[PDB]
């Protein structure tokens, strides 16, 4: 290219990431496929069953690890992921005194065995 | 035994619903995977292995907000089918969400809501989360609710609608979607509560010591209100409050079913460190115009009825002493035909907070549900905004091109007029 | 999931599109070989919007390249990122138009249209849920204005219930580089008013003034101008491929910014443009952006909104921030400038916030404005057209091609009632 | 199963 | 490298040296693939 | 277990057959020496279809090679794969055909076919039971048309209940090679209608268009022409030699594609065809292979399919693939082009699936089409016939060998009716009302 047409406002190389603190994210770059020839001849003869289109490989979030990468970042890059960050350090313990139950169903109703019409026999200790 | 199905529609419903279902899981001690480390029966279904499935249905016409739910921390908590996703968003068009796109998915959501109600031995009601601005939150929920009224006869239905504020707005065509949907909710609803964005912005900036609030911060506070409403089904109390009964004391007429919800106290941890909070001032904080969450001043109107929900260590004696103080104060004005307009309710369990949240640990909290004559001013400015749009045919061709006939714009406006004259007819003394 | 097809008409649209495919491959972390070298699982979560999968883990653009001379794509193929394209999407003729709208629309442009519609139909059929189209052209050339107006006329009648947008390099008064540009522009805007959902006007005078007064660049070459255009063009479709708090796609913007079907010409803008020496002293906040955003020196077109009235305002925000300051500041500029906005539309401004910023910056913003200031651009084009047409100049290169004289009066009448329609709403 | 090359 | 040159070739080819260069490149690529496949057929290799 | 006897006649038939035996020996892993060098076990499970086991564990083809001129099979046996053929299968006469149908069918061909049928009888009575016959010829020359149709007539008389399949190279209007070609084409299609069950018409112009536009070769010489035919060759009978999910042999194709006993002219097609510069940039998908089926640019017969209606379509797929996207794409094509398929025949397309794709490829497929658009090929031959016939041109080389005048009139009449059933069935309506108005 001519030096007159060349400008230094935006020079983009093949995308190299600096150390992980330089990026917007906290992670180094993926290596990807190192051999173009292997990429273009060593394909898959098998077809995976869940993919309605073999073109769209990641059809519905197939093998994308965005969840634990949000957990790995100290603060998420998505504001929708702020909700579940602070769950596994609690502040107050749970109070379980004032909880409704079904004592009518737990005491009055029983399943089977008809205890009235049999001799007690084995394992009846008087109360 | 008691239970309620919650449905979230639109981007507002999904982004308010993940914050609700966080608060529910922390309140019941349920891990995100769905296993405990019988008060949960109103919001969860049991699996024989022991996993708890929430009875929530998430519906939206775009996958941008459902995908973060399917890839968020609550991926395995929810059912993989209850997160229903359409093809194309309505794009703030009532006509697109009611006539062209919403008809494709209505059979699917009705199929799941019938399956989820087949587990219901006896059902209390429905909870609907939507906003009046967006196309999915307005156009889709109009056909869904009228088809729900056809399918289910006299099951109670509760809305938590988000209102376009008088000053701020996120879109231009919002008064169109608001008028044509409140037309539908006027006759096809049991009760609907109003929540404004701008007032909660003022509450968060003033009392809560936050200069930079977020949509994540609003959704916790409104989530605490819904937990306060449904507290008495889960937990015992001195005066248990059921869904059919605070719906009994709040509708004087079939036409008027639009209460306002306020929460108290809502302050930071440093403020709660110095100021003690007894029962007398937390119910005094309920009627303050500087503390209400709807952009209207009740001093221009009169109170029709009031319902009070209390949590924690609240004595039945001093709440009655506090109510007599509110009744004898001259500024609070009631109608002459309703001498007893109050209802109280006590629950024993104090409210919970979430880590990383804002609200402090407080012994007692109170939620006030008020019917006010002054709310017609909010309908007055939006009606004036609506006819100012319609006087020069603004954004009409976008609605018309979907198969929407022109006369419903005038039909909704005259019914909104008839709602105003019916509202003005009651607030005169005999 | 939602699919947009790219088209590049004319030489000017080719280098703009080549720069456009360079900056979004960088945004998605695509190596110029074609593989993926990225650092986010959000980059690959929605990458099919602009790309088609190749077998074994390669991504190719969903674009077609048309012109009348094969010499243009020889530079495009030999460019820095020219090896990612599909070698069967390149459709070209043999004889050029020579900046003649008649040649590109009637005689010569009628043969390549029968060969390119097979390619664009094959590409649109391959995707499942096609959202719409996008194409870039210039009105100062025969190829970009001649066959581009015929390309949109045939696509509109073949795909009626869709959406698209054009990116048009509008001719400018003092940097007019061709003596027949008023004839090329007038006969193309008449095709655009009824057959286009969204039109974005780019003026070469404004792009020169951006680098002269704000970027302070001593050599603002065409590579810098196209990067400026591509930066404000990649931001309008961010919410399709990145999640955010307030999602807004192309249909969302069109239904709010178009109040009448004949009013769809928009003036773009890019907020975080800052010079070299002043980047250090400029402290990145939200109310900063909206102060620079509404500055008339930061506009993409050579029209001053102070002479006009603002119809509707679109502002999409990039990056992680909270938007109480977005909502408060944009109320402040609406209440302060009461006489600069229409009174028959309260709440003139629509906001949208997306979580993912552009590379290298915490935040960015893109401004889309509808105003009556564009009627001055239309009336100066019309008055140059009727001055050229009064003395019957350059008519032997058009009337000899097989097209009559009455269409010039038809296009003049279409310009007459368009500026009358813009004036009566003011 | 053996390759031989001249 | 040879395929990079091949895709760096122009889109319209009518000159005799251009056709000769294209055919020479194509035969080179075919023979390169033949050798790579012959080597990649099996793991252990004996030579005469 | 079902053997196929291959016949090669004429110069064009011998060169295509030499390319055909090269392709399927590469498929079955047979080196040019004659032994077996393969890696899999499924290559050998069905090998007796095309080959005979000989002494020393060698395999020889079940093919006979005939020609009236001797010079061609010297080039055949000097080719890369010409040393596998046994020498006693080469049968040659003495004098050339002369591009004369009378010489190839009556005078020179009469003495030679008595020796040709001797070798064919020895080969067919060495099979377990025969499945069918396959012949490669061209209608332009004298040996391919004259002797080629005589071998069809005598074998069909001797074996009445068999399957007869032929691959014929039809003449072309613009690249036409022989001046006397419309005479030999007219005098041979009559014989091919009565005594054949499948006829596969291949045109040189349509394959030139395939090589120029799709394959994009600077020099696609006759080695590349015959290889594309040989790829279509092996796709028809890949079911008899390899297992698959859905099996369909030649008799399955015979019953399903022939609605009436004189409607058996099909156009061929080979699906996966990529250029070398775009081998790497495009996805080999079942939606793509279905899309590359029905385009008019991929046909090997130079007739526009959009001028007619598809009576019956056959598609034979190869490779590991589920059949839902196969079934969904066939239903999508039939639904979108409703006017281009015959209304009174539902489900015009038959599907066949095999499990062994060709060598060096992921998936492959073969398209066969019974269409009414082939009537333009027959009417352009008859018009070329009648115009040349009206001045009695070039007839003294035909009437000098013992032919009469009226055979030319009969063949024209049978071409005139043959396009008449094509035309009335194209204009046939499902209900008898709506026409005759
Ligand atoms: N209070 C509150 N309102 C919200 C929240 N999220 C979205 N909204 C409301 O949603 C309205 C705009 O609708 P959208 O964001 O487009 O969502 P939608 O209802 O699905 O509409 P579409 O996306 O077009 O289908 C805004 O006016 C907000 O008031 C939230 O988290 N809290
Ligand atoms: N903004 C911008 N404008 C350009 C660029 N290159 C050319 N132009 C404009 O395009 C006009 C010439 O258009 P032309 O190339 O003839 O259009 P075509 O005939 O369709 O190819 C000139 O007036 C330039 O101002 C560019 O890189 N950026
Ligand atoms: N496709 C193709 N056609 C061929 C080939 N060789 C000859 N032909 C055709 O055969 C025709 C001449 O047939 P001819 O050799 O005279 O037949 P014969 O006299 O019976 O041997 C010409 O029109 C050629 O187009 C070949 O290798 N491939
Ligand atoms: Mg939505």
């Amino acid at each position: 290219p001519p030096v007159s047409a060349q400008s230094a406002f935006s020079y983009i190389p093949p995308r190299r990431l600096d150390p992980k603190e330089h990026s917007y994210y906290y992670r180094p770059a993926r290596t990807g496929i190192i051999s173009l020839y292997d990429c273009i001849f060593k394909r898959r003869l098998d077809y995976d069953q869940k993919l309605h289109r073999d073109d769209r490989e990641h059809a519905k979030s197939l093998g994308l690890h965005v969840n634990e990468e949000e957990q790995e970042r100290p603060v998420g890059v998505l504001t929708s992921s702020v909700y579940g960050k602070r769950i596994n350090q609690p502040i107050e313990p749970l109070n379980r005194d004032f909880g409704r139950a079904n004592h009518v169903q737990a005491d009055f109703y029983r399943k089977n065995d008809i205890p009235s019409l049999k001799e007690p026999g084995f394992g009846h200790i008087a109360p | 035994m008691r239970e309620c199905i919650s449905i979230h529609v639109g981007q507002a419903g999904v982004q308010i619903g993940n914050a609700c279902w966080e608060l529910y899981c922390l309140e019941h001690g349920i891990q995100p995977d769905g296993q405990m480390p019988d008060s949960f029966n109103t919001f969860f279904s049991e699996t024989g292995a022991g996993k708890h499935v929430p009875r929530a249905v998430f519906v939206d016409l775009e996958p941008t907000v459902i995908d973060e739910v399917r890839t968020g921390t609550y991926r395995q908590l929810f059912h993989p089918e209850q997160l229903i996703t359409g093809k194309e968003d309505a794009a703030n068009n009532y006509a697109r969400g009611h006539y062209t796109i919403g008809k494709e998915i209505i059979d699917l959501v009705l199929d799941r809501i019938r399956k989820l109600a087949d587990q219901c031995t006896g059902l209390q009601g429905f909870l609907v989360f939507h906003s009046f601005g967006g196309g999915t939150g307005s156009g889709f929920t109009s056909l869904l609710m009228e088809r729900l009224s056809v399918d289910y006869g006299k099951k109670s239905k509760l809305e938590f609608s988000i209102y376009p504020a008088p000053q701020v707005s996120t879109a231009v065509v919002e008064p169109y979607n608001s008028i044509l949907t409140t037309h539908t909710t006027l006759e096809h609803s049991d009760c609907a509560f109003m929540v404004d964005n701008e007032a909660i912005y003022d509450i968060c900036r003033r009392n809560l010591d936050i200069e930079r609030p977020t949509y994540t911060n609003l959704n916790r506070l409104i989530g605490q209100i819904v937990s306060s409403i449904t507290a008495s089904l889960r937990f015992d109390g001195a005066l248990n409050v059921d869904l059919t009964e605070f719906q009994t004391n709040l509708v004087p007429y079939p036409r008027i079913h639009f209460p306002l919800a306020t929460y108290a106290p809502v302050i930071s941890a440093e403020k709660a460190y110095h100021e003690q909070l007894s029962v007398a001032e937390i119910t005094n904080a309920c009627f303050e115009p500087a503390n209400q969450m709807v952009k209207c001043d009740p001093r221009h109107g009169k109170y029709m009825a009031c319902c009070l929900l209390y949590r924690g260590d609240v004595v039945p004696k001093d709440v009655n002493a506090a109510i007599a103080t509110i009744k004898t104060k001259r500024t609070i004005q009631f109608v002459d035909w309703c001498p007893t307009g109050f209802k109280v309710g006590i629950n024993y369990q104090p409210p919970t907070v979430v880590p990383g949240g804002d609200l402090a640990k407080v012994q007692r909290a109170v939620c006030m549900l008020s019917n006010t004559t002054a709310i017609a001013e909010a309908w007055a400015r939006l009606d004036h905004k609506f006819d100012l749009m319609y006087a020069k045919r603004a954004f009409v061709h976008w609605y018309v091109g979907e198969g929407m006939e022109e006369g419903e714009f005038s039909e909704a406006r005259e019914d909104m007029a008839a709602l105003e004259k019916d509202y003005e007819e009651v607030g005169v003394d005999s | 999931m939602r699919e947009i097809v790219h088209l590049q008409a004319g030489q000017c649209g080719n280098q703009i599109g080549a720069k456009f495919w360079e900056v979004i491959s960088d945004e998605h972390g695509i190596d110029p070989t074609g593989t993926y070298h990225g650092d986010s699982d959000l980059q690959l979560e929605r990458i099919n919007v602009y790309y088609n999968e190749a077998t074994g883990g390669k991504y190719v653009p969903r674009a077609v390249l048309v012109d009348l001379e094969p010499g243009t794509m020889d530079s495009v193929r030999s460019g820095p990122f020219g090896q990612i394209f599909r070698p069967d999407n390149f459709v070209f003729g043999q004889s050029g138009a020579g900046n003649n709208w008649a040649k590109g629309h009637y005689t010569e442009g009628a043969e390549l249209v029968d060969s390119v519609l097979d390619v664009v139909r094959k590409e649109a059929e391959s995707c499942d849920c096609l959202q719409g189209f996008q194409l870039t052209h210039s009105l100062g050339g025969g190829t970009g204005s001649g066959m581009g107006t015929l390309l949109i006329s045939k696509i509109r009648e073949e795909y009626p219930d869709r959406i698209m947008n054009t990116f048009s390099v509008v001719p400018s008064p003092k940097v007019s580089d061709t003596v027949v540009e008023p004839y090329n522009a007038t006969l193309s805007v008449h095709q655009l008013v009824e057959n286009t959902d969204e039109t974005y006007c780019i003026d070469n005078e404004a792009l020169y003034d951006i680098c002269f007064r704000t970027l302070k660049l001593t050599t603002p070459t065409y590579g810098d101008l196209n990067h400026l255009v591509s930066a404000t063009m990649s931001g309008v479709t961010t919410c399709l491929r990145f999640p955010g708090q307030l999602n807004a796609d192309l249909r969302k913007l069109a239904v709010n910014m178009v109040p009448f079907p004949r009013l769809h010409f928009f003036m773009p803008g890019f907020a975080p443009l800052t010079s070299r020496g002043s980047q250090q002293y400029r402290a990145l906040t939200v109310p900063e952006l909206t102060q620079q955003m509404f500055d008339a020196k930061n506009m993409m077109a050579a029209c001053d909104p102070r002479h006009g009235r603002y119809l509707t305002v679109a502002a999409v925000f990039r990056g992680r921030m909270s938007m109480k300051e977005v909502d408060e500041q944009m109320l402040n500029v609406q209440n302060k400038n009461s006489s600069y906005f229409v009174e028959w539309i309260p709440n003139n401004v629509k906001t949208a916030v997306c979580d993912i910023p552009p590379r290298g910056l915490k935040m960015s913003a893109t401004f889309i404005g509808n105003s009556t200031a564009i009627q001055e651009l239309f009336k100066r084009i019309s008055e140059q057209f009727t001055a050229m047409f009064r003395r019957k100049a350059f008519l032997h290169w058009y009337t000899g091609e097989g097209m009559d004289e009455m269409e010039f009066t038809e296009a003049e009448s279409n310009m007459n009632d368009l500026v009358s329609e813009y004036q009566q709403y003011q | 199963q053996v390759t031989i090359i001249p | 490298e040879v395929h990079k040159e091949f895709q760096s070739l122009s889109v319209f080819i009518d000159s005799i040296p251009k056709k000769i260069r294209k055919q020479r490149l194509e035969e080179e690529m075919k023979q390169l693939e033949h050798d790579i496949g012959i080597i990649e057929k099996h793991k252990i290799i004996y030579i005469a």
